[PDB]
């Protein structure tokens, strides 16, 4: 999961 | 927003939409192409080429089963192209490249026509 | 083999699906969640979580086009995870978090069940 | 187009  | 995002999410239900083609699960139309049949997934077909998004937004051929290519188009040719709809991998060879380029112009598959460009330019 | 990738090939093929969402384009299948309605497509449903992929590959229930979720399920949770299906971005909130984290539970969304869970240990 |  990252901050898009 | 404020959203997180799962980097392999694309490309696993691009692998689980390729396991079910393989199944033939949910699979709604067969593609004609010449003698060889290639069943698929509408929304697929129509997700990666302009002429099956054409197609299949049409209000009478949304609803055919069967949809039958201009016999002047390659099936292995075809084949490779439907494969890398499903795969995003591109089998492209020496011995196939002209038939995979004027396939994917004809089904309108921009980034595959510029490859195909691409490497014939560079050969001569 | 000796293929090539187009790297954003999977991404742009979601986009598309998100787009036919959208516009309600061949989806084929309503979901149900008390008193709202989802419109999607069983492929990409399948796809993206356990119980749809084994509702859609039993040999009566894929025919169906309306399937009711349990009522325990939130609207707001699965209208999330929906979009998280079509999109790759999950909208997790403090005030959604424990009723996304259940809802993919229950839909078997096992990469969203883990990110719930840390994000909620974090916070205690 | 990469190799993968
Ligand atoms: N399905 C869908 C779709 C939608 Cl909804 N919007 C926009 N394009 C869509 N698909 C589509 C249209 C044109 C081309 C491609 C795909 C690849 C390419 O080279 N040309
Ligand atoms: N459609 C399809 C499909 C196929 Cl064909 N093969 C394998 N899994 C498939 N889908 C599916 C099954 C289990 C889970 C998910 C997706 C996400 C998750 O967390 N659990
Ligand atoms: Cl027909
Ligand atoms: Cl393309
Ligand atoms: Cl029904
Ligand atoms: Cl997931």
């Amino acid at each position: 999961w990252v901050i898009p | 927003d404020s959203c997180i995002q799962f980097t392999r999410h694309a490309s696993d239900v691009l692998l689980n939409l390729n396991r079910l083609r393989s199944r033939d699960i949910l699979t709604d139309v067969v593609i004609v192409v010449s003698r060889e049949q290639f069943r698929a997934h509408k929304t697929v077909l129509m997700a990666c080429s302009g002429l099956f998004y054409s197609i299949f937004t049409d209000q009478l051929k949304c609803n055919l089963s069967v949809i039958n290519l201009d016999p002047e188009i390659n099936p292995e040719g075809f084949c490779i192209l439907l494969d890398f709809m499903y795969t995003s991998r591109l089998n492209l060879r020496e011995g196939n490249i002209m038939a995979v380029m004027a396939t994917a112009m004809y089904l309108q598959m921009e980034h595959v026509v510029d490859t195909c460009r691409k490497f014939i330019k560079a050969s001569e």
